[PDB]
């Protein structure tokens, strides 16, 4: 691929994150680094939650991660529960 | 907004042959959007203490540390710094 | 997505029935909007001919069939440049007679748009260098539109034109009657690429393990979907056709087609120069 | 953003003059294509005016329902109050509150709808809320002869001002400017004309007590000017934001008011 | 499975003996199919005997409802001292008492179900062949709780071994259960109860404990032990309570 | 003693005569149930012949009289095992031509069943190693069933087959009709084992062929339960007990 998000190793939309930050009127200007950082952090959180929920899907003999799987994964991981609960 | 395509890319990266329901994907979209809102709001607050309200990697970093608990915060900061480094390279 | 839900809960059934009546009236307004959008589509079909002349002149210039005129030359290549910079830009490179036309013009235009940029891979670039023109046209009788990628004689496929058609419905969806924002897509129809030998970039082979199979704990070679822009001509099947995470891909397909039809084709050179970048 | 800093600037810099001049020709044809788009947008504006009457009936019924003038029908009652609800959950919501006969019509309907939209919500201050609780209807209509549209806020008898209707008019230009011919994104705003609110005594929330201008939503009826007094680009930015809010009310909120009341819609799409 | 009590032996068997064991598994599958046909025949026998029991059960219904008067031989049957017990009260809820005497059914009968179950005129059961299963009909009288004359609970059963687990056949199993729609009146639904949450307080109707949840069966394929317990209660009513109803009324069975 | 005894006493007793009428109708229903169980017995006797073919094929395979077929070979020896483990288990042992069919098949099947396992003692194992087949068949006029343990030429006794028969009653008691729950056991008849010299093990499993016919009635009931376990559970699914994949009562 050739996208702004491909220039940082990320699979989340750097461009869309930038647009959302500008559109949200959070500040008056936003640099280019902040979308890269935010998209990277969100990709990391998505990856960690998906890892725990897919491990739980395996422990339940299912190839589809049902929302109950995400609930068990979040509750079990104390940090994720502090972030999302 | 919808990060469904990107969440699916991340899922196939982490677990190749696992899948996700549509309601589970809605829960994931809510997770991503909620974290986005908290990080962006904290970045805005820390930018009020700045000149001309500009948001850079600094404000996102500070928000990440003040919001993400413990190990999660450390790893998040690591990957953010790595990404900004490569984006600049 | 029911913001102000606690309020709706607190409303007395008396006021709740009035709100639901307003929802019914919203459905009626949506139907009138559907008729409006049908008329707007007919208006676009009408304006196709008006746009044809300028688009054809652009195609001729890109292919080097015609040369620029004095009026065309005295148009700034980059709008907003200081004269001391415009002159420097014009004198920064010397004219090469071998270059006949604007090479990789449509490649550059497509890759400057963010959504389309995420679809173009490197192995898709040399094929897209053969893109002579990209045209679009809308239909009323099948109710849809098409995007035509005009390719030249290339060592990648024998197809003279790659066509992508979208059959779209202008009436509100029965599933989401109040979520009508304009014409939605009923289904998408791609094309069959007459790939040459070893050039099909949309498909690859992987030595996967069908041990997760049926009384067969062995590893087998499987033909898997490869990442390419030309998978655009293999659109995701609609609900009716084949039967999670497929409606989203189909919607992204529709969004990319809409970006090409409404954004890139009308302002292609602005994406070539990169003075306009849209995302979605 | 355009100008230089063009994503593909280094490429166009490296292009030989041969193609550099061809790109100039494409820019000229792009200006012509932009002109055709302007004619298209004029036609779309006329189409909006044509459908105004078709939408009028449904919007008038909404005003009647909000004002408690007419009662819902059986078909209207058998419509889910919120979309995407199962029958069990729908029954729970309907049976979660008992009917209060005192409440005639939907209260604060337009106030809630406006404050649920993000852009308009940022304009509503605390002292404007009780005033906006009197908003019986918000209507819009577009004209061709002075090239523009208007938004009318129909209020009830209120202890804040005597105006029955507050009108906001926008005069719009459909042709691209010669300064930025390639920066055409649709009709732009030429000017905006507000209204004079016959405020009662001591109730003018647009004026502070320090008399100086206060922050209020009703400043929406005191739009910025284009032929200002040379005694100022912030005025142009204010005018553009005023136009954006007017478009939010005209194009998004008014067509789908209940979806904002129910909160099932936000500013995007 | 692989956790077979004699797994080490089965692995230790030479391929010669292992293939013979596989042959025994094939013959076992054939025997399982013959058993499936046997259970089908027994079900057909039950359907045939439905008519034989029908006459006696109809006389039971007539006696319980006071439609007919007992005969001399009927009087000459011991109810369970005989003179003292018979002469202990002066002359002038059968299914309620019978169902509440059975332990499993009793755990489902709550206090608010007692007045509702006082309207039970008859309880009947019948088996079907083409839609392989059986049904239980709770015939109610004119009651101020619902308009249903009869509330029916049906069980659809499979008599053939599953293709996924062909060797795990133990007889007819339950495929699914179908309840009934109770025309509950206003404030008479004992299956539902009210609760509130913090803030006029917002009311939240919630699930309640009742025997009539027996007519709201668990789903089979929609997005399991509950279904098995529902089936067990249905089996207790059909096979134990209905055939010997008075024996539960008198308390002569424990 | 009756749980709802007060109910009958507090009953106005006018309807108590109706309750007595219901008691009479219950006696009639009990008789109809008795006829039902008799019909089920006839159905089992009828299905005996249908099971005969498969059971004889089992006997032939276990004794090495016949060889497995291609379809028979392509049946998993253990259910619930994938191709990897199935192939690995098949490759865990090499074929031994010094084995005539399944060894101790019926011994293993009987000792895997819990109730029967409690009856088998150590000295009965070598004797039970000669069991070619265990078969059962039901009678109508004797009103019961029998289990025949077919033994091979053994140095322990000269009996080719040891038979244990149960005579059962399908009719309700005339004195106490209402305690009818189905066919009961009337008596059990064993066999006379022609033991060789010094081989009479009678604690032994073969005391099963010396039937008893509060503690003695308990002996008869447990003997009947063991007979039912052999007839209804072990014989129909003998291989499932051989592999040990099923342990029931």
């Amino acid at each position: 691929a050739k996208t702004r998000s491909s220039r940082a190793g990320l699979q989340f939309p750097v461009g869309r994150v930038h647009r959302l930050l500008r559109k949200g009127n959070y500040a008056e200007r936003v640099g280019a680094g902040a979308p890269v950082y935010l998209a990277a952090v969100l990709e990391y959180l998505t990856a960690e939650i998906l890892e725990l929920a897919g491990n739980a899907a395996r422990d339940n003999k299912k190839t589809r991660i049902i929302p109950r799987h995400l609930q068990l994964a979040v509750r079990n991981d104390e940090e994720l529960n502090k972030l999302l609960g | 907004e919808s990060y469904a395509i990107y969440v699916y890319k991340v899922l196939k990266q982490v677990h190749p042959d696992t899948g996700i329901s549509s309601k589970a994907m809605s829960i994931m979209n809510s997770f991503v959007n909620d974290v986005f809102e908290r990080i962006a709001g904290e970045a805005s607050r820390l930018a009020h203490y700045n000149k001309r309200s500009t948001i850079t990697s600094r404000e996102i970093q500070t928000a990440v540390r003040l919001l993400l608990p413990g190990e999660l915060a450390k790893h998040a900061v690591s990957e953010g710094t790595k990404a900004v480094t490569k984006y600049t390279s | 997505l029911s913001t102000n839900f606690d309020m709706i809960q607190a409303l007395p059934l008396n006021v709740k029935q009035r709100v639901c009546a307003l929802k019914n009236l919203q459905m009626k307004t949506i139907q009138i909007e559907s008729d409006f959008y049908k008329r707007v589509h007919e208006l676009e079909i009408e304006f196709e001919g008006k746009f044809k002349s300028t688009f054809d002149q652009r195609k001729a210039i890109v292919a080097g069939e015609v040369e620029p005129t004095k009026e065309q030359i005295d148009t700034p290549i980059l709008e907003g440049l200081e004269g001391d910079q415009l002159a420097e830009l014009y004198k920064a490179a010397e004219a090469d007679p071998s270059a006949k036309g604007i090479k990789d013009f449509w490649l550059t235009a497509l890759r400057t748009h963010d959504l389309v940029a995420e679809a173009i891979e490197e192995h898709d670039v040399p094929i897209l260098s053969y893109l002579t023109d990209v045209t679009t046209a809308a239909s009323k009788d099948p109710a849809g539109f098409k995007i035509e990628f005009h390719f030249a004689t290339n060592p990648y496929f024998k197809n003279q034109v790659l066509t992508k058609t979208y059959l779209l419905g202008f009436d509100p969806d029965a599933e989401a009657p109040l979520q009508f924002d304009g014409p939605h897509v009923i289904r998408a129809v791609g094309d069959t690429i007459e790939w040459e030998d070893g050039k099909n970039v949309t498909k690859k082979a992987v030595k996967k393990k069908q041990k997760k199979g049926a009384n067969a704990g062995k590893f087998l070679t499987k033909t898997v979907k490869a990442d390419s822009f030309f998978n655009f001509f293999e659109p995701p099947k609609s609900k009716d056709e084949r039967n999670e995470q497929a409606e989203e891909f189909l919607e992204l397909d529709y969004e990319m087609g809409q970006a090409i039809r409404d954004t890139i084709i009308p302002r292609a050179v602005l994406f070539y120069t990169g003075e306009l970048q849209s995302d979605d």
